[PDB]
């Protein structure tokens, strides 16, 4: 039913800075907290940074200060500000949502890579 | 009180079970606690969270790191809510075995023993390893430490052990410190023994105590340490001899037979473990020594035996169809806490099947039919 659309990664340098988007397809009260994941290098997933869609944000500790989640809240789309970029944050970034019934949903992921 | 002797050592993951409950059945309008129980898993990283209509619950506690017998950690998260119409909750848990993080929903609709649990996990570069005590007095967790915490005392979780003088807490505060110094060399130690890398995080596990009858008298006694989830020396039920799970731990083994570890262990498991384990049944006898019977009742699927608010958490539910134990097609799920000191239970297997009750509370076996 809903589709995540990613755009924005690829290869930066170190120091550089990129900027993640994702939009929900469907309706606006379909999708309440949206955010990243990233591909850690064994078989997990960590939790880069969520915003409610009141603004409530959260972020992995070792993207905390770096990192900047933001939304436009009228058309379900979040922004990931990710600056300082280090190699340790090479990753496919995954975005994600949840639902108001707490179903989650997974975009595809834009990898990111760090010189 | 704890043992006054930690001896330095000389020398496999498991994904959560989850559930999602409430305290007490879900009244609306009624305050009440949402409960997400995660157990059974290793390694004890792990990430959970108590959503609330797609988003995250800002105010959530979680209760102190322990394990089971199998060395798996098990770890209770809650927090106070008061249910509504629209209102939908779940819990969502993330953990290395897991690929992606898994969410469950909430469906709105005799003898004694003393326990002390050690939990040592390294953080290389993070800082000193992250070191957590507990102590239990059967089902009840009545005193903690916890490294990261700002107190850096022995702290209490039970009502009847606060009135304990500052000379108990100050003894039991030295000596959990130096438990936690030890479990950090016998990190190093073990690290090299094994021939792993600095940068790897790993865990040391440390379980002692003791059991008496009825009568307040010793029945049995335990010490056993676990490095990675993996046995790695345990104290014998004679508490003179050890077994030692492999290589590594024969030379600990042979340097704690030099040093008569186990002498010193077993006049404490005996003794002392039995002394301050009657002292506590009699101080909180209000606590300890209670039965509570469980609230049973049964549902019907589109057939689920329940059992609510009872302790201990020892309970027996058994299903038979035509009077055979039908072991085969039956889902059990595992005891949980309430929150409260009770603990809940149900199991799931139509007039020729029968549910059966066994619990310490209950005057005889209960049977429930539909």
């Amino acid at each position: 039913e809903v589709k995540l659309v990613e755009s924005g990664g690829g290869l930066v340098q170190p120091g550089g800075s990129l900027r993640l988007s994702c939009a929900a397809s469907g309706s606006i009260f379909s999708i309440n907290t949206m955010g990243w994941y990233r591909q850690t290098p064994g078989k997990q997933r960590d939790l880069v940074a969520d915003i409610s869609s009141g603004g409530s944000t959260k972020y992995g500790d070792s993207v905390k200060g770096r990192f900047t989640i933001s939304r436009d809240n009228t058309k379900n789309t979040v922004y990931l500000q990710m600056n300082s970029l280090k190699p340790e944050d090479t990753a496919v970034y995954y975005c994600y949502g949840l639902s108001y019934s707490n179903d989650d949903y997974w975009g595809q992921g834009t990898q990111v890579t760090v010189s | 009180y704890m043992l006054d002797l930690q001896p330095e050592t000389g020398c496999i993951q498991r994904t959560p079970k989850i559930q999602v409950y409430s305290r007490h059945p879900a009244e609306n309008g009624k305050s009440n606690f949402l409960n997400c129980y995660v157990s059974g898993f290793h390694p004890s990283d792990i990430e959970v969270d108590l959503l609330k209509n797609g988003e995250r619950i800002e105010k959530v506690e979680h209760s102190d790191l322990s394990f089971s017998k199998d060395w798996s950690f098990y770890l209770l998260y809650y927090t106070e809510f008061t249910p509504t119409e629209k209102d939908e909750y779940a819990c969502r848990v993330n953990h290395v075995t897991l690929s992606q993080p898994k969410i469950v929903k909430w469906d709105r609709d005799g003898s004694h023993s003393m326990r002390y649990f050690f939990t040592s996990v390294s953080r290389p570069g993070r800082g000193e390893p992250r070191f957590i005590a507990v102590g239990y007095v059967d089902d009840t967790q009545f005193v903690r430490f916890d490294s990261d915490a700002a107190s850096q005392r022995m702290e209490p979780r039970a009502p009847w052990i606060e009135q304990e003088g500052p000379e108990y807490w100050d003894g039991e505060t030295r000596k959990v410190k130096a438990h936690s110094q030890t479990l950090r060399v016998d990190l190093g130690t073990l690290r090299g023994c094994y021939n792993q890398s600095e940068a790897g995080s790993h865990t040391v596990q440390r379980m002692y105590g003791c059991d008496v009858g009825s009568d307040w008298r010793f029945l049995r006694g335990y010490h056993q340490y676990a490095y990675d989830g993996k046995d790695y020396i345990a104290l014998k039920e004679d508490l003179r001899s050890w077994t030692a799970a492999d290589m590594a731990a024969q030379t600990t083994k042979h340097k704690w037979e030099a040093a008569h570890v186990a002498e010193q262990l077993r006049a404490y498991l005996e003794g002392t473990c039995v002394e301050w384990l009657r002292r506590y049944l009699e101080n909180g006898k209000e606590t300890l020594q209670r039965t509570d019977a469980p609230k049973t009742h049964m549902t019907h699927h589109a057939l689920r035996c329940w059992a609510l608010s009872f302790y201990p958490a020892e309970i027996t539910l058994t299903w038979q169809r035509d009077g055979e134990d039908q072991t085969q097609d039956t889902e059990l799920v595992e005891t949980r806490p309430a929150g409260d000191g009770t603990f809940q239970k149900w199991a799931a297997v139509e007039q020729r099947y029968t549910c059966h009750v066994q619990h310490e509370g209950l005057p005889k076996p209960l049977t429930l039919r539909w």
